[PDB]
């Protein structure tokens, strides 16, 4: 092949002239080392150095690869295998056709099975048994001492879930790894393999050479920075993540927190502390539960959805199946281990049998799954966050029975969920009006009735940037957590050390949300409410111009705390303090006059209806009723 | 001549494929059409040569990947799959059918690359008639038996084996993977026996203007709705509301995609539950619906995994529910069914999808079906009680998922028995045959959309309905019913009449 | 960067013209930033309008197909794009 010789000369040219320092000189010198025998070459450097050579290599990779190795050996000997990386085109397994044979392409998939290392003979020195003639350098078409052997590994891969078309069985492909590529891949991992599709006697097999697992653009980086400085980022994210769901914002906050997640810690004793959050949702049929599952599935690319009763114990964690060709026993992956470092959603968790939940037990807490079946002994990682949805024993939450009687869940299962929300459906006219108008507006105005503060891709980028930080816990947060847990545990769902660990994880998640390198007690105060609330209504009723019950309690708490602090005042002075404190939120004169109206009404109402404030004789003195805590 | 414009379009796109309608050939030349039918394998090369010569004469500077190939389609021989005879061997045939399974990519050699073992002299051999013309001497050194075949250097053609519902179909090259199992295709190809069919072309409006005019004339009648209700099941007496509900289910709702909203694809197909004594019009009505509706399914009280005997691989088989996708599935004796199946029904009733996680097999399936179920009360008699569960013992979830629930009670009224007996002893045609095509036209052409007046009406209806107890799912069902009634009038907009009729029917069902 | 990716895709596909759907899907599946198909379509339209000599669009039947000149120097195109961006500033 004359073009092969031309390609060899051009490859020598690239190796000898690419630069102001030649990148590959040090790598070639390191190739002299016996443990190093493959050279990694970037494809972008090849295409920028010259285009005809790049196209020829991309088109006739199998034709010129041994010539590339000859060029590499010649270049090294003047002072071996060739590997390529950074091909800019990604392909799908279903795209693999016979027209692409011999093309240098890279494929993305998930490793499901692995095979041990085997020696492969490339060139064999044969001794004739008739005339004792030594025949050397005999290539193989697919004396051991003087022959050449190369390490081999066989890899079986499976199609990714995202690329899998609905109703299609994920096809499997065999991958051959040699020399340094051997043992570089592990079962259960998702990898991108660079190489060619060869024809085995026919049969389809892909030969691979390499594996795959500050620099962001200025405007994306600046948009992330600017949005990281937003004071209302928490509420804006809560609204944007569920634009079409009315009310029930507590579940929104909880799912956002579990998306953020905490940090895992491994003790010096080798014990690992879970840095994830598990959430359970139990509610009457009316309240939307599956919608949250669908939203978190469509938003997070690493989310897996499954049904309750249709899933067996083997299908969730793993199963032991005898391999047809090997005549041995192997392990087929389950749903939980495929959701590694992701989120797994289970619908109708109640319908599942106890024989399945007992299998779930280990993955829930110990975060790993172990199998000791039929002479197969192994342990597998199950680093997952579980979001479960279920209904009470009866379709209707019967108040004639106690709370414990209404939930048919085992005590450890109840304990191992960090956040546990219970939804009760009530007949309220204003809630009915709001729900009806939202539903009809969505049905008639599909696109124009959506106002998202931030784009979903922007939220994903911010979440990716935020998750890699590991905030530190401060001493003030330390003693605040101590006293808060003291008060909390002193009061069915018993509160054990597991809840304390969940509280620490929630504080860490709040710290990661705000991009703060240290944890502050404000996060602890925020998480304390969410841990306390438990049973939660759809929406709180209005209070007479109307104001929310939570805001009313917030104002009352702030004013009582300030008065009690000052004890160790005057109406106008206290109003002036409040306007000084709320200055960070008001942006217009109309908001100021509205706030003045609200605070005057609240002070008068507390004075004359709730009796928590006592008037003492135009600027009367105000004192706190001594029985408010 | 449309063929010159076709050639120009091919020149613009560069795809060397010609689709030729056999009726044009028959009209132009009957003898040539007969020759094409009798000996397609000999006239197709001549057609290819002629079209290639014409194209090269018109545009000689064409850099074509391959020579232009002619693919005739829609031959007169639309013979049934069961009507094949030994007489039409090596003749063109057109068959419509359902695709069950498609094999993987099978490479077939078309050019053999041989290299000399001494001087590396290379040669190419065309694969002909299933035999390899392996060279025996070298072209340079003339050494005998020095040729080596390289599989990688050789040229491969993709071929696929397809099972059609049975006959075996062989797609080659471009035709491979163009058809997905579960679709109806018109396959045109040459009949050959070893029996098999070699695919040449795949084929995957139906009303004249007079039919559309007649449909419009009927729709302009304000009584068409009640007239069609009278037309449905003539042998069934005094169940006009049930026939109205059946017709509304047949029309169904309109499909909407919520991809921009981030929400899942909402169900837009209506399900109706029937409960009553056995021996009533349940079985007859279910059989009538199953026979009348195309792609209907009848079942009595899912997907499964099959071994491939060839590759030892576990393949999937589709149950009646999956096979009835975009169709109507009817079930008898709903109460007498196992709880395991009814638990599975919740997913198909709600999300229209189905997920399986067993033995490492994880898959999701589309299950766009409408369920018409018949159930028997547990007492086998309408015991005087309050809730339907007290007589039928069904969970709240399944009942809430049903859009319409109807109860068949045999009244203890003498006149009703007289009318029943007279109907039996005494036991229209212009309507159902036209109605099948009319329903097809309504499904294909029109889709209604909601209005502001209907918005206010539905909001008030919901706020009044909850006072009786009500879930938002019944509001969704009311929207679907309004869409169905709008489709009944062939009106592109939902108005007050649709909402009022839907609310009336729902309140009548609740009262009953 | 998107222009470079498009050039590489057309090198890989061995085809003179490609449809909007396949090209946009491949670019999204190969791009470093997650983007919607509509954004990719508007970016392709902007590239066509700014630089018509390199990139041409043809409306056939009910679809628009994309044809590109593979012999153009990428460095010169990058310089021209930088000049256009500076002018737009
Ligand atoms: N706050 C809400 N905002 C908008 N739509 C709602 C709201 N609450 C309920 N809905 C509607 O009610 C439907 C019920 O949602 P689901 O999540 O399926 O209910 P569910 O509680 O999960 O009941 P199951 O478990 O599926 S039987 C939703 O699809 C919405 O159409
Ligand atoms: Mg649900
Ligand atoms: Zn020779």
């Amino acid at each position: 092949d004359e073009v092969a010789e031309k390609c060899q000369k051009l490859f020598l040219d690239f190796l000898e002239e690419f630069q102001g320092e030649i990148k590959y000189l040090q790598l070639a010198e390191e190739l002299i080392r016996p443990e190093r025998n493959t050279l990694v070459v970037s494809f972008v450097d090849l295409e920028q150095f010259n285009q005809q050579l790049s196209t020829t290599i991309q088109e006739e990779f199998y034709r010129v690869y041994p010539y590339l190795c000859r060029a590499l050996k010649t270049f090294v000997k003047d002072r071996f295998y060739v590997a390529f990386q950074d091909l800019p085109t990604r392909h799908k397994i279903r795209e693999l056709t016979s027209s692409r044979i011999g093309l240098l392409t890279r494929i993305s998939g998930q490793v499901v099975r692995t095979h041990p290392v085997h020696p492969e003979l490339v060139s064999g020195t044969f001794l004739c048994l008739d005339c004792q003639t030594v025949i050397r350098d005999v290539e193989q078409q697919f004396d051991t001492n003087k022959s050449r052997f190369v390490d081999f590994q066989k890899v079986r891969i499976q199609e990714t879930q995202a690329e899998l078309p609905r109703g299609s069985i994920p096809r499997s492909l065999e991958v051959i790894l040699r020399a340094e590529a051997v043992e570089s891949a592990q079962a259960g991992d998702k990898c991108d393999f660079t190489g060619t599709l060869i024809v085995v006697p026919y049969r389809l097999v892909f030969l691979a050479c390499c594996v795959a697992p500050n620099q962001m653009t200025v405007k994306e980086w600046e948009k992330v920075f600017e949005m990281s400085q937003d004071k209302n980022l928490y509420h804006n994210l809560c609204t944007s993540l569920f634009p079409t769901i009315h009310g029930n914002d507590e579940v929104k906050r909880g799912v956002l927190l579990m998306l953020f997640g905490g940090v895992p810690k491994t003790t010096g004793e080798g014990t690992s502390l879970r840095g994830d959050i598990n959430v359970c949702i139990v509610g009457d049929p009316s309240t939307a539960k599956s919608q949250f599952l669908k939203h978190v599935e469509e938003f997070s690319p690493r989310a897996v959805y499954t049904s309750g009763k249709a899933s067996s114990a083997a299908g969730l964690t793993a199963a032991v199946v005898r391999d047809e060709e090997s005549h041995e026993f192997v392990i087929e992956a389950g749903a939980l281990m495929l959701a590694d470092n992701g989120v797994c959603c289970i619908d109708e968790f109640d319908k599942m049998d106890v024989r399945d939940q007992v299998a779930i037990h280990e993955a829930m807490e110990q975060q790993t799954i172990s199998i000791t079946k039929a002479g197969v002994k192994a342990t597998l990682n199950a680093r997952t966050s579980i979001l479960a949805a279920a209904n009470p024993i009866s379709g209707h939450y019967d108040r004639s029975k106690s709370l414990k009687q209404n939930i048919n869940l085992s005590a450890p299962i109840m304990s191992r969920f960090d956040l546990f929300f219970i939804l009760v459906d009530e007949c309220n006219e204003v809630t009915d009006y709001a729900i009806a108008r939202r539903i009809v507006d969505l049905h008639s105005r599909i696109e124009e009735s959506i106002d998202r503060v931030y784009s979903l891709d922007d939220i994903r980028r911010y979440l990716l940037f935020a998750r890699q930080f590991k905030p530190k816990i401060s001493k003030e947060s330390e003693d605040f957590i101590v006293e808060q847990y003291k008060h909390l545990r002193q009061r069915s769902w018993r509160i054990t050390v597991r809840q304390l660990e969940s509280m620490i994880r929630l504080s860490e998640a709040m710290a990661r949300m705000h991009c703060c390198d240290e944890v502050q007690p404000k996060h602890v105060k925020e998480a304390f409410r969410l841990l306390n609330k438990s049973i939660i209504r759809v929406e709180t009723p209005d209070v007479n111009l109307r104001l929310g019950f939570s805001e009313y309690c917030r104002i009352s708490n702030l004013i009582v705390l300030h008065l009690r602090k000052v004890e160790e005042l005057k109406r106008s002075e206290l109003v002036n303090w409040y306007l000084k404190e709320i200055e960070s939120e008001i942006d217009s004169e109309e908001e100021l006059i509205n706030k003045k109206r609200i605070i005057e009404k609240v002070i008068h109402r507390l004075t004359h209806y709730d009796h928590v404030l006592i008037e003492l004789t135009e600027d009367p003195y105000l004192v706190v009723n001594p029985n408010y805590l | 001549p449309l063929y010159m414009q076709r050639l120009g379009e091919i020149n613009v796109i560069g795809e060397p494929f010609l689709n030729v309608n056999c009726e044009h050939i028959k009209s132009f030349d009957k003898n040539l059409y007969r020759q094409l039918i009798s000996y397609p394998q000999e006239v197709i090369p001549t057609f290819d040569m002629a079209v290639n010569e014409i194209f090269f004469d018109r545009y000689p500077d064409s850099i074509l990947e391959h020579q232009i190939q002619v693919r005739p389609f829609n031959a007169l021989k639309t013979k049934n799959m069961r009507n094949l005879n030994p007489e039409d061997i090596d003749q063109l045939i057109t068959i419509s059918g359902m695709v069950i399974r498609t094999s993987q990519l099978i490479p077939e050699m078309q050019e053999a690359f041989f290299q000399c073992q001494v001087c590396a002299h290379t040669t190419r051999v065309e694969m002909d008639r299933g035999r390899i013309a392996e060279p025996s001497v070298c072209g340079r050194c003339h050494t005998t038996h020095s040729m080596a075949l390289i599989h990688n250097r050789s040229l491969f053609s993709d071929k696929q084996m397809i099972k059609l519902q049975t006959v075996i179909l062989f797609a080659h090259n471009d035709l491979v993977d163009k058809v997905q199992p579960g679709d109806r295709v018109n396959v045109t190809g040459i009949y050959r026996a070893v029996t098999h069919i070699d695919v040449i072309h795949y084929r995957k409006k139906l009303f004249s203007e007079k039919r559309v005019e007649l449909l419009k004339e009927l729709s302009r009648k304000p009584d068409i709705y009640e007239r069609l209700a009278s037309a449905l099941a003539p042998s069934i007496y005094e169940h006009e509301d049930i026939k109205k509900g059946i017709l509304l289910q047949l029309f169904g709702g309109t499909r909407k995609d919520f991809s921009h909203t981030g929400r899942g694809k909402f169900r837009a197909e209506i399900n109706i539950l029937l409960c009553g004594d056995p021996g009533t019009s349940k079985s007859q009505l279910l059989q009538y619906v199953y026979n009348l509706v195309p792609r209907g399914q009848y079942t009595s009280g899912t997907a499964y995994v099959m071994k491939d005997p060839e590759t030892r691989q576990l393949v999937l088989q589709t149950g009646a529910l999956v096979l009835s996708d975009n169709g109507i599935c009817c079930i008898d004796e709903f109460d007498k069914m196992n709880e395991s199946t009814r638990s599975v029904l919740h997913e198909v009733m709600e999300q229209q999808t189905l997920s399986i996680a067993k033995a490492g097999i994880i898959c999701q399936l589309n299950a766009r079906t409408s369920v018409l179920a018949a159930a028997n009360p547990i007492e086998s008699q309408w015991n005087p009680k309050k809730t339907t569960i007290e007589n039928i013992q069904l969970p709240h979830t399944l009942l809430s998922r049903f859009d319409l629930i109807f109860l068949m009670l045999d009244p203890q009224d003498e006149a009703y028995d007289r009318r029943l007996a007279h109907h039996l002893v005494a036991l229209e045609l212009l309507d159902m045959a036209v109605l099948k095509d009319y329903i097809a036209y309504a499904h294909s052409t029109i889709m209604p959309r909601l209005s502001e007046e209907a918005s206010q009406a539905l909001i008030e209806a919901y706020v009044d309905m909850r006072k009786i107890g009500a879930y938002p799912r019944q509001l969704e069902s009311l929207i679907r019913l309004a869409e169905a009634h709008a489709k009944v009038r062939l009106s592109n907009k939902v108005e007050a009449i649709d909402v009022e009729e839907a609310k009336r029917l729902h309140r009548e069902a609740l009262k009953q | 960067e998107l222009a470079r990716v498009l050039r590489s895709v057309f090198v890989s596909e061995r085809k003179p013209a490609l449809s909007m759907e396949v090209a946009c899907a491949r670019m999204v599946g190969s791009c470093c930033t997650i983007m919607s198909p509509g954004e990719m379509e508007k970016h392709l339209l902007l590239l066509s309008e700014l630089l018509p000599d390199w990139l041409s669009l043809h409306r056939i039947r009910t679809d628009t197909y994309v044809k590109l000149d593979k012999a153009a120097d990428l460095a010169h195109i990058t310089a021209r794009l930088a000049h256009q961006t500076r002018a737009e500033e």
